């Protein structure tokens, strides 16, 4: 069993608009074994309302898994996603950036 | 329609 | 009638100590998932993911909920065989997989089949498109396939695939005519972002088209590039379209060099942008 690492994703349905209601998602894939701990954050804090879609993979095999919630950007808010996985030696946290 | 697997590994 | 896919993503995972394994099966039409199973319910039953499934009557997902069901205790069978031919240390959690499906093209003449398993996360065994032999991954996978030749099992698959697969595929689409069926053209644009005193990052952008693929590609005066191109993998909106961007580093006051190009089954012509 070779453990592949998540690669990660985060990013807005829509173009992001200050303001304006959107949806962030945390696109995680091609990961191995399936086992995995995805939470999202507004400022540093665990956002309650986390929708998973059911986890699949993909044709190498490999797991893949979306994690979403409302959200609305701002100037001075910030956003993230962070993902426990038994490939990683420490929990992986990426920010939202609205250029990406 | 999903198919079950016919025999044991 | 242009192509069209059934596919099925079947996984275990062994959780010793810790109860039964975890059994989740989920069905896609083409990039659409339309239904699963998952064992971690208290009555865990097929159920529809996909609205135009709602209105399957009670006979499809009791037959359904029977087949998985099925193939749940396969599943555990599996991973306890599989841990013997490959003498592995007991305890610790394995996975066992399955993928399997049909293709059609312009006819409702199977154009591919598949059936395939994987342990562990890699190939394990697999029908080849011959529908009539198996390629085993190793001397463990090939203990399986003279069981599996002997038992004359690729005949039961072939079946299968060119019959009731096809079949309810072409059942499936009809249902959801509406959404499957629909091609949506990407939407391109392109960012600027100084990135120092010498150079800036241009990033091309596809959104809100269907289905996934697509081909998005910088180029440097007709060329492909000859240095770095950022292409992130394509990624879903949640809306049931899909996103994609590719970014170079240019140098300054040579951006109209490039030209990023856009191709996708929706656009009638190929997209080329220029900052």
């Amino acid at each position: 069993m070779i453990q592949k690492t998540p690669q990660i994703q985060v990013y807005s349905r829509h173009p992001p608009e200050n303001g304006k209601p959107n949806i962030l998602n945390c696109y995680v894939t091609q990961f191995h074994p399936p086992h995995i701990e995805i939470q999202m954050l507004k400022n540093g804090k665990k956002i309650p309302k986390v929708e998973m879609s059911d986890m699949s993979f993909s044709k190498d095999w490999s797991f893949y898994i979306l994690a979403h919630t409302e959200f609305t950007p701002t100037e001075t808010d910030t956003y993230a996603c962070r993902v426990k996985h038994d490939s990683m030696a420490e929990p992986k946290t990426v920010y939202w950036d609205r250029d990406m | 329609k999903y198919l079950q697997v016919a025999s044991h590994v | 009638m242009g192509p069209h896919s059934l596919r099925y993503f079947v996984t275990a995972v062994s959780r010793p100590g810790l109860g039964e394994p975890r059994f989740i099966a989920v069905g896609y039409v083409d990039d659409t998932q339309f239904v699963r199973f998952d064992s971690d319910a208290d009555n865990p039953r097929f159920e529809p993911r996909a609205p135009w499934m709602e209105q399957e009557g009670p006979e499809y997902w009791e037959e359904q909920t029977q087949r998985a069901k099925s193939d749940e205790q396969w599943f555990r069978v599996s991973l306890r065989t599989a841990q013997r031919y490959y003498n592995q240390s007991k305890g610790g959690s394995h996975t066992f997989q399955r993928m399997f499906g049909c293709d059609v093209g312009s006819d409702w003449r199977l154009l591919r089949g598949y059936q395939q398993f994987a342990y562990d996360g890699r190939d394990y065994i697999a029908l080849n498109e011959d529908l009539k032999t198996w390629t085993a991954a190793d001397t463990a996978a090939l203990i399986t396939r003279r069981k599996w030749e002997q038992a004359g099992d690729a005949e039961y698959y072939r079946a299968y695939l060119e019959g009731e697969c096809v079949e309810w595929l072409r059942r499936y689409l009809e249902l959801g005519n509406e959404t499957l069926l629909r091609t949506d053209s990407p939407k391109a644009h392109v960012t600027y972002h100084p990135r120092s005193q010498v150079d800036v990052t241009l990033r091309c952008w596809a959104l809100g088209f269907y289905p996934a693929d697509i081909t998005l590609t910088w180029q440097l005066n007709g060329e492909d590039l000859t240095q770095d191109m950022e292409l992130v993998e394509t990624r879903p909106a949640g809306d049931g379209t899909f996103q994609k961007w590719a970014a170079v580093v240019v140098p300054l006051g040579k951006e109209q060099n490039y030209t990023c190009h856009v191709h996708h089954k929706g656009l009638p012509e190929p997209l080329t942008l220029r900052w």
